[PDB]
């Protein structure tokens, strides 16, 4: 492997150098003129100048499991961890059978779920009878929302506050922003017959108030019922929904603080407070461990499905017009929910960098993910998960936690340093470890034989010079008992060190207008910027890598550039960020005449090898959107054409008009 | 970083609301809204304007509409300057209509020159039934004089009593005779309607009631006479009850009126209540029920009080149409809910335009208003929320219109929107990514370089989500020329707040740090735990904003009590008369007026007496002395305000506090000072501009063991400015970036040279070449020399960087300005005589770098031991410039191909036309020229007739026609080889259209129209005949070069083909 030097003074030094430095602790290792920066190096090296395999010193990560189950195990774990050297272990992840579930259901009230509604009091038996088929302890519940009650969010003039429908129906109710119908029950009967009392309401636009539902729903657990098993909300809605900032075209500023505003199975504070923020929400579901089923008409599905990357688990399934087909939607989405699971870790500190490992029962594997992903999951088929910990300094007391999402059970993971040596005369004032003499303060020496201020004579300098035309330590630090001893510089992340002196931690190629990118992605040593994980480069100035080159189908700059650090290297005039365009390019219609012709009317001087002669150009019987363009052919009569630029290399797709120009012939 | 934290004003106002919306206003107010506060009965909203002298605040007295309820007035403010303007708006207006409710806005103009006026201009109106009325009034001798006067008085009164175009009247008066004083049509045109009532003379004559109400069915309601069919048609009969000498009875002529639907009202005159027969004859003609529909002559009341009526409008709710029902179109529109000002006007944006698709009203003055929003054809826009913000952004001459989107598809757009032909049009839009991130809530237009025109637009996300930070803003440049408007990069605030709301208020500045670009502040006001907080950006060259902020203010920071500090902002104005911007934040209850303090530069010159230690210091009979020797240092400090726009600033007193170090890190210090007994010493003085010096006295011991490196003084201080008493304390500052560590070394006691040249190349041009390297040759041809330094200088273009023998090396500012300087040290390694280094030292040129036409490279050479200098070895090398530019004309897609005539049509002609058009592709703004070659005749005879050049679109450019005589050749041997007629064998027509400045991205569109003569191709003995043009690019050679590599591209031709067929 590779070995630095940084600090070359002690045995723990030696290993904050570098995660592939080595310390010997052989006894007078060093010849008579040699320094003690050459028992700090590489394995093989050490090896190679004869340091036993026994003294050798290499402090290596080390993940130990406390046993304690079945389905996240092991619930306890220690790791030593040296820095710059990841530990590992395994997460074992099987999924249970037979866990308790809630199920509240979120019902839109809004006028134009009218049809809906009708289906909806016939569900209660049917949704029981379904989640009881799944696990046991069902539970369902039942609430209802439209929107908060202010204008331009609902006609507020008393009469159409008292009947919302367009229509003269008689069975109607007045808007609401939300009302909880029933708590979570066993009980199919009371269900039928209290949702069953429920009418129809309406407002005035088509976005509803269902996010400040959703959000009440979870920050009142007591109200609602949950039981501390797995919890279900089925969001039901033919519509879009209103989110934070909206609030404001009823003058309503005050941010949705996240708590419990019910007066009477009521969120009669609705209009002092804003619409929650998606990112609100999605904090305030995860945290109460509601993973939300939207079931949406086919109209909204695209749009429900983007909450579903901020709300890991949520699943989006398409609702029938009148709601017929809710319990096989219900369930397609709780299977959606269980097959697939995430493991993830709660805060992380600077210092420590966590990835995954994801070993799939789908037979399928992914490796060094931020975050452990598995779909597919099958009940009792086993998964696991490796985890890789690696610290960038030796690091305090600290706890971290893993859990699966979409459940309470936690991986509680304990994190201790590993910097330390465990090892096997000093000629007065040194007392020895790990091989070497460590002096008391204000002496140096190998033995301890000198002392920083006092005598300090001549001859011993020779060591101290790099050469004969170099200056004694560099200029850069003071020679005492031979070696060199280098200045201390009030630069703040400024070091001279080196045997010589002749290396500092300044000097190296600058991205941005500090140093390797400042105290961020990179570290200077001598020159070269030590790049910390995930982040390369020479004055690491690149970020990262391959996400800033893709079109959003990911095909990397289209086909016409190859990306470097971020910034795509295409041919010719084609123009920045994606490398799509070419505005100075010359038009391409001369050219591809002779591949227009052979391609729609058979003849042309490509007469049956026109496939071969025209391997970019795909042809269409339908107009495109392509460039205009208008050639003679073979026989000297025009062809009318038109060429839309697809992602490559001269790769067209060309549409030809059937009917060509000529004088008469 | 000069916004001041410590010395503030605060404007508290227990008003419901009170710091939602702040502004700037007049350089004189911070005007404040308080959307929430109860004014008045059934009115809301209220504005306060604050001084920084009251250092209180002040209601703005306005008078309220009464039809303006719970308007939030105050939840938008915006301002202006040349004239100072202020609008201050509410869209939360209550408008009762029918059983609906309508949510309309209401602003006011103010202006201390001006007098206050509304806008909207006029009121919303609620849609009112049609309702065409008709008055038929007994003009017979029966009535007389003081009767037919009040009857007359009676029409005038309700005439009066009744909007138009709502409804419109008709006037018959009947006797024995019919006259129609006015029909409908002629009552709508009429200027004013009471005119038409003056000429109306009594008839007298005999009474003929019924026969008159069936002329009047039968005639004044019809098309013809202008009366509506949707209209509710009512006639008011006046008359005494008396019939004498009608053929026709009642019974005859009412169910003939009752078949119309036509309403009947009988108006009693005189004795027609009191006479049995007259009261039956007003009971027949009214319309059931009877007792509803009779009223005295003398009551005017009667008529109104039952009809002030309105059309019953069902809405399409939640976005679905029923059949009978009608699209939201202007009911909700909210207008006023942003505002800002434009060159042309006010813009009001209004929200729940058509279905809240959006859009903004401009109202010019004594003008109709313009309304700005997305085609009918784009259904995606509906529940967009498009004007929830307003901004306006300017390129050169033209005004642009950006509007905000924040709910488009849920994820959130930003367009701008321009006018194209006397109507707005759309240009460019933006999206967000983030689903509920609110992108475009906030915009700011910002420009950078204050040329005038608008660089950058701020785009708010406030409720991006990510796990560890919220809020976001995108830094989207305009899209100039035509490619498509994309965000260059995204600014964030610090981390640790996932709902901060980082982006919600926006505002510019100015420019607060001297770099003579743009600087703006950001709001996040949800920051831990809803306190609020702010951020300063600083501007950067090639516009773009910088990505870390320079200082963040959190609420916390100033005081306790603070919450959603930040959530409002306004910047750019000086109001607290010291001449420096300030920048008044908006808070919960609170408004806080920061104010940018004045920033200083420091400089300092170090230098030793005597320059090289003499040697005399270390030789002796080993005496223990020490100290023997003195050394004396000249230390001068010059500070420079670089706020060079600050009042007062005439004695700016500045307190710092000196540090010094004699060869720090070192164990064994080589000297001392002769006052603190070690190498520590310490200074506290007052200072002021211009400049201050010090002498030091140093103390060297006699022997001491390292001889070779020189002796070093290190210099650090902190500057704390005095307070200045006038501005109220208000306190200078140090740069931020500032140097505070100086060393200065003292050398221990040759003939250098220095070469160098650059390989590669002969000339530079600027934009191509990114890099400059030259390689340095540095001999010794003497005595010895210690700490080499090797000293470059050079324009501001460039800059050494250090790639990867070995060099340590500094670069830094000289001259009087406008060269900078990079000088290398060499040790590690003592350089002795005959021995020479060479090595690459790199340059940074920057693509923008004005280095004129020439680049001067001069190379010093020195050593620690200071010769005389002077003594020439000093490399100056010159290096010529030219600036690289993409120009590229080609021709376009649409033109005349080809012409076919017949033998026989020889005499004949036609229409051709060449279409060019040219492009800037470069990075740089250059003047071109545009040549165009067209042939016009050949042999002397006919070939293309009236060419013109023409430009519709860019059209203030301009040119010239000149003839060409061909080169004489012999064409038909030219012909032969291929049929082509160009301006080699043929008389050309010359064009050249100059461009004064050719903008980058910038199109000119150029077209060259024309009648194509057939006869001249029986010259050429071919069947067919190629005829082509020639477009040419010419900019000034000697100081611009096209892209290297794409010379070929800037000529461009087109041609024609003339075919001839057989019949
Ligand atoms: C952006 O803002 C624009 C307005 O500037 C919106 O466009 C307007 O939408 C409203 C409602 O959707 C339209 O009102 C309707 O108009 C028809 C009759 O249209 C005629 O009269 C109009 C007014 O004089 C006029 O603009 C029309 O113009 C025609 O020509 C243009 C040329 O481009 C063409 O584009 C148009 O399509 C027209 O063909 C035309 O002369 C009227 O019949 C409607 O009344 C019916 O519906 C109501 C219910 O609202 C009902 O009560 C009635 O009984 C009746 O049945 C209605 O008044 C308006 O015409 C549109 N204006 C334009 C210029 O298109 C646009 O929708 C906004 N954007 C978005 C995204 O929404
Ligand atoms: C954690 O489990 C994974 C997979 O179950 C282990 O990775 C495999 O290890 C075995 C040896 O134990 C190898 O034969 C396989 O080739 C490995 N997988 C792959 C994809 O190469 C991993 O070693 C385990 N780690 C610990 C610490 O137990
Ligand atoms: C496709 O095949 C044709 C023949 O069918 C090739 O035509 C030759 O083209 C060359 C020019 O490249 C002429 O000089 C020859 O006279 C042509 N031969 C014939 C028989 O016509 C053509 O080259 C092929 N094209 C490709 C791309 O392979
Ligand atoms: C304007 O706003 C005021 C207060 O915001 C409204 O007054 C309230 O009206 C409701 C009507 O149901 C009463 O119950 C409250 O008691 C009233 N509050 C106060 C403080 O008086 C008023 O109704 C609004 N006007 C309109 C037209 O909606
Ligand atoms: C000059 O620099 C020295 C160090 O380079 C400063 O000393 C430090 O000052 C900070 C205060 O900002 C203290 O917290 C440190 O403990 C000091 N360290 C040492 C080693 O002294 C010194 O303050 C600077 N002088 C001035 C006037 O700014
Ligand atoms: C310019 O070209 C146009 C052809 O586009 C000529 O237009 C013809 O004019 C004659 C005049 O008698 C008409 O009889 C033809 O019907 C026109 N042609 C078409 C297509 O409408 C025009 O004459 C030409 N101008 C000159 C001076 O010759
Ligand atoms: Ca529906
Ligand atoms: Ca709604
Ligand atoms: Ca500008
Ligand atoms: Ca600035
Ligand atoms: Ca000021
Ligand atoms: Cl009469
Ligand atoms: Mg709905
Ligand atoms: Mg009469």
């Amino acid at each position: 492997q590779e070995c630095t030097k940084f600090k070359v003074s002690s045995c723990r030094e030696c290993i904050e150098s570098g995660p592939g430095c080595t310390w010997c602790q052989k006894l007078n290792f060093t010849g008579p003129g040699d320094p003690d920066s050459i028992r700090c190096d590489t394995r093989p090296q050490l090896l190679m100048r004869g340091c036993a395999a026994d003294d050798i010193m290499d402090p290596t990560s080390l993940a130990e499991t406390q046993e304690d189950q079945k389905q996240l195990s092991p619930q306890k774990v220690t790791l030593y961890l040296r820095p710059g050297q990841a530990a590992a272990f395994n997460v074992t992840f099987r999924r249970a059978k037979g866990y308790p579930i809630d199920l509240y259901y979120l019902m839109d009230l809004s006028y134009s779920m009218l049809d809906d509604l009708r289906n909806v009091k016939k569900l209660g038996g049917d949704l029981l009878r379904a989640l009881n088929e799944i696990t046991e302890s069902g539970r369902i519940g039942f609430g209802s929302f439209v929107d908060k009650t202010v204008l331009p969010f609902v006609n507020t003039h008393p009469d159409k506050l008292r009947n919302p429908c367009p229509n003269k129906e008689k069975e109607c109710q007045p808007p609401f922003a939300f009302r909880h119908v029933l708590k979570l029950t066993d009980n199919s009967n009371q269900f039928q017959t209290e949702v069953g009392k429920q009418l129809i309401s309406g407002n005035l636009d088509a976005p509803e108030g269902g996010l400040d539902a959703m959000m009440q729903v979870a920050a009142c657990p007591e109200e609602i019922g949950w039981r501390k098993v797995t919890r279900l909300l089925v969001f039901a809605t033919d519509d879009g929904f209103h989110f934070a900032g909206d609030g404001k075209l009823g003058a309503i500023l005050t941010p949705n603080d996240g708590r419990c505003h019910l007066e009477d199975n009521l969120y009669k504070r609705s209009n002092e407070f804003d619409y929650p923020s998606v990112g609100q929400l999605a904090h305030k579901l995860a945290e109460n461990n509601i993973q939300p089923i939207f079931a949406v008409t086919s109209r909204m599905v695209k749009t429900y499905e983007k909450l579903t990357e901020i709300i890991p688990k949520s699943a989006v399934g398409e609702l029938s017009e009148d709601s017929s087909n809710v319990v096989q939607l219900i369930k397609n989405a709780y299977n959606k929910l269980s097959s697939r699971v995430f493991l993830d870790h709660n805060a992380l500190p600077d210092t420590l960098k966590v990835t995954y490992d994801s070993f799939c029962s789908n037979g399928v594997t992914h490796r060094n993910q931020p975050r452990g992903d598995c779909d597919g999951v099958q009940i009792n088929v086993p998964i696991t998960f490796q985890v890789k910990v690696t610290a960038t300094e030796c690091i305090q007391e600290q706890s971290f936690v893993i859990r699966a999402l979409g459940f309470t059970d936690i991986v509680t993971v304990q994190v201790l340093p590993q910097c330390e040596c465990r090892c096997r005369l000093c000629h007065g004032k040194g007392f020895l470890e790990c091989g070497i003499c460590r002096c008391d303060t204000g002496y140096i020496g190998k033995n301890c034989e000198c002392q920083t201020q006092g005598r300090s004579s001549q001859e011993l300098e020779g060591s101290c010079r790099k050469d004969n035309n170099s200056i004694i330590c560099s200029g850069l630090g003071d020679c005492v008992c031979g070696q060199c001893l280098c200045h201390t510089s009030d630069v703040p992340g400024k070091l001279i060190y080196g045997q010589y002196c002749e290396c500092d931690t300044i000097n190296c190629e600058r991205y941005n207008g500090q140093v390797c990118g400042g105290p961020g992605r990179g570290l200077c040593f001598c020159g070269k910027c030590r790049c910390h994980p995930g982040f390369e480069g020479s004055a690491c100035q690149c970020e990262r890598t391959t996400e800033g080159c893709l079109n959003p189908r990911r095909v990397e700059c289209s086909g016409r550039g190859r990306c470097r650090c971020n910034v795509c290297e295409c041919h010719s005039g084609y123009q920045l960020p994606l490398c799509q365009e070419c505005p100075g390019c010359p038009s391409p219609c001369g050219k591809y005449i002779s591949c227009a012709e052979c391609l729609k009317f058979e003849k042309g001087p490509f007469g049956k090898n026109c496939s071969a002669a025209c391997p970019g150009l795909q042809l269409s019987n339908n107009p495109v959107k392509g460039r205009t363009c208008k050639e003679r052919d073979s026989e000297g009569c025009w062809v009318a054409y038109t060429l839309e630029q697809q992602d490559g290399m001269d790769r067209y797709l060309i549409y030809v008009d059937e009917s060509r120009e000529c004088c008469g012939g | 970083f000069n916004l001041d934290t410590e010395e503030l004003t605060a404007f508290r106002v227990d008003s419901a609301g009170f710091g939602d919306s702040v502004v700037q206003y007049a350089n004189s107010w911070v005007v404040v809204g308080a959307p929430q506060k109860i004014t008045a009965a059934d009115q809301t909203g209220g504005l306060y304007q604050c001084g920084y002298s009251t250092g209180a605040c002040e209601p703005i007295g306005l008078q309220v509409p009464p039809e303006a309820v719970n308007m939030s007035l105050g939840l938008s403010l915006a301002s202006t300057t040349s004239p100072s303007q202020l609008l201050a708006c509410g869209p939360t207006v209550h408008h009762e209509c029918g059983r609906n409710m309508y949510l309309t806005g209401l602003c006011f103009l103010l202006g201390p020159t001006q007098l206050t006026q509304r806008l909207p201009v006029s009121r919303q109106e609620c849609p009112r039934q049609e309702q065409d009325i008709v008055f038929l009034i007994d003009g017979s001798g029966s009535i007389s004089s003081r009767n037919f006067a009040t009857m007359m008085n009676f029409v005038r009164a309700v005439i009066s009593q009744f909007q138009r175009p709502s409804t419109q009247f008709s006037l018959m008066q009947f006797s024995n005779k019919f006259q129609t004083h006015f029909t409908f049509e002629e009552f709508r045109r009429s200027s004013n309607p009471l005119s038409l009532l003056a000429s109306v003379h009594q008839l007298q004559g005999f009474t003929y009631t019924a026969t008159a109400i069936q002329n009047v069915v039968h005639r004044l309601f019809h098309a013809s006479y202008g009366a509506r069919r949707d209209a509710a048609k009512i006639l008011i009969v006046i008359t005494d009850g008396k019939k004498e000498g009608d053929s026709l009875d009642y019974k005859d002529v009412i169910p003939m009126a009752d078949a119309a639907g036509i309403i009947r009202y009988a108006i009693g005159v005189g004795l027609a209540f009191q006479n049995r027969n007259s009261w039956k004859e007003l009971n027949d003609i009214a319309s059931k029920p009877s007792q509803e529909h009779i009223f005295k002559v003398e009551d005017f009341d009667a008529l109104k009080d039952i009809q002030n009526q309105l059309k019953e409008k069902i809405f399409a709710i939640e976005g679905t149409e029923t059949t009978s029902s009608s699209s939201f179109e202007l009911e909700m529109a909210q207008e006023g809910f942003s505002a800002v000002f434009t060159p042309d006007g006010p813009v009001l944006g209004a929200v729940g335009s058509f279905t809240w698709s959006g859009g903004a009203f401009l109202y010019p003055p004594n003008m109709d208003p313009t309304f700005i929003n997305m085609s009918q054809e784009n259904v995606d826009m509906r529940d967009s929320y498009l004007g929830y913000s307003t901004e306006l952004a300017l390129w050169k001459g033209v005004q642009s219109l950006v509007l905000g989107a924040p709910r488009y598809q849920h994820t959130g757009k930003a367009v701008i929107f321009t006018q194209v032909s006397r109507q707005w049009r759309m240009k460019a839009e933006v999206t967000g990514t983030q689903i509920g991130s609110y992108f475009g809530a906030s915009l700011c237009s910002v420009d950078v370089d204050s040329d005038g025109s608008t660089d950058l637009v701020l785009i708010g996300a406030p409720h991006y989500y990510e796990q560890t930070r919220g809020g976001q803003v995108s830094v989207c440049p305009l899209p100039r020329g035509w490619r498509r408007w994309w965000c260059d990069a995204v600014l964030y605030g610090e981390q640790g707040h996932p709902w901060g709301r980082f982006g919600a208020a926006l505002t510019v500045l100015g420019d607060v740090n001297g770099d003579k670009l743009t600087d703006v502040v950001i709001g996040a006001p949800g920051e831990e735990e809803n306190r609020g907080a702010v951020y300063l950006f600083h501007g950067v060259l090639g516009p773009s904003i910088s990505p870390s902020h320079s200082q963040r203010i959190a609420g916390s920071q100033l005081s306790s009590r603070l919450q959603y500090f930040g959530q409002a902002l306004s910047g750019g104005q000086d109001l607290t008369q010291d001449g420096l911007v300030d920048l008044a934040v908006g808070a919960r209850g609170q408004v806080l007026l920061l104010r940018t303090r004045p920033v200083l530069w420091v400089g300092v010159s170090m230098q030793f007496i005597p320059a090289e230690i003499p040697r005399s210091a270390f030789e002796c009979r080993e005496q223990v002395v020490s100290e023997q020797t003195l050394v004396q240092s000249n230390i001068c400090l010059y500070i420079d305000k670089r706020s060079k726009n600050l009042l007062g600033s005439r004695d700016l007193q500045s307190s710092v506090t000196l540090d010094l170090a004699l060869d720090p890190g070192r164990l064994s210090p080589r000297a001392t000072f002769q006052e603190t007994k070690t190498r520590s010493l310490s200074r506290v003085r007052v200072l002021g501009l211009k400049a201050h010096c010090e002498n030091f006295n140093l103390l060297l011991p006699s022997c001491v063991e390292d001889s070779v490196t020189p002796i070093t003084l290190r210099l650090n201080f902190t500057l704390v400015g005095k307070p200045l008493l006038a501005f109220r304390n208000l306190r200078p500052m140090l740069a931020a970036d500032a140097q505070r560590y100086f060393t200065a070394s003292l050398p221990f006691e040759d003939n250098l040279g220095i070469s160098f040249s650059f390989p590669g190349l002969k000339s530079l041009l600027v934009g191509s070449n990114l890099e400059l390297n030259a390689e340095v040759m540095v001999w010794n041809d003497g005595e010895d020399s210690y700490g080499t330094t090797i000293t470059f200088s050079h324009p501001a273009g460039l800059s050494y960087r250090y790639v990867a023998l070995h060099l340590t090396c500094d670069s830094a500012p000289v001259g009087s300005q406008g060269t900078w300087s990079t000088s290398c040290r060499i040790n590690h390694l003592i350089f002795r005589g005959g021995a020479q280094i060479t090595f690459l030292a790199t340059f940074d040129v920057s693509p923008k770098a004005v280095l004129g036409d020439r680049l001067l490279l001069t190379a010093n050479v020195s050593s620690e031991s200071n010769t005389p200098r002077t003594s020439k070895t000093t490399f100056q090398l010159e290096l010529p410039v030219k600036y690289a530019v993409y120009t590229v004309v080609s021709s376009h897609e649409q033109f005349t191909k080809y012409l076919c005539f017949s033998e026989s049509e020889e005499k004949e002609s036609h229409v051709a036309m060449h279409r060019y058009q040219v492009n800037n592709l470069g990075q740089r703004d250059l003047p071109v020229s545009i040549n165009f070659w067209v042939p016009v005749e050949l042999n002397q005879e006919a070939v293309w007739m009236d060419v013109e050049v023409s430009h519709p679109q860019n059209p203030s450019l301009r040119c010239s026609s000149e003839k060409i005589a061909p080169p004489a050749s012999d064409f038909l041997a030219h012909i032969q080889k291929n049929p082509v007629l160009d301006c080699s064998i043929a008389g050309c027509l010359r064009f050249r259209c100059d461009v004064p400045s050719f903008s980058v991205q910038e199109e000119l569109d150029f077209t060259l129209k024309g009648n194509l003569s057939f006869g001249w191709v029986r010259q050429i003995l071919q069947k067919k005949v190629s005829v082509v043009s020639v477009a040419e690019i010419t900019f000034d050679t000697s100081v611009y070069s096209q892209l290297p590599g794409q010379e070929a591209f800037m000529r461009a031709q087109t041609t024609t083909v003339l075919e001839k067929y057989k019949p």
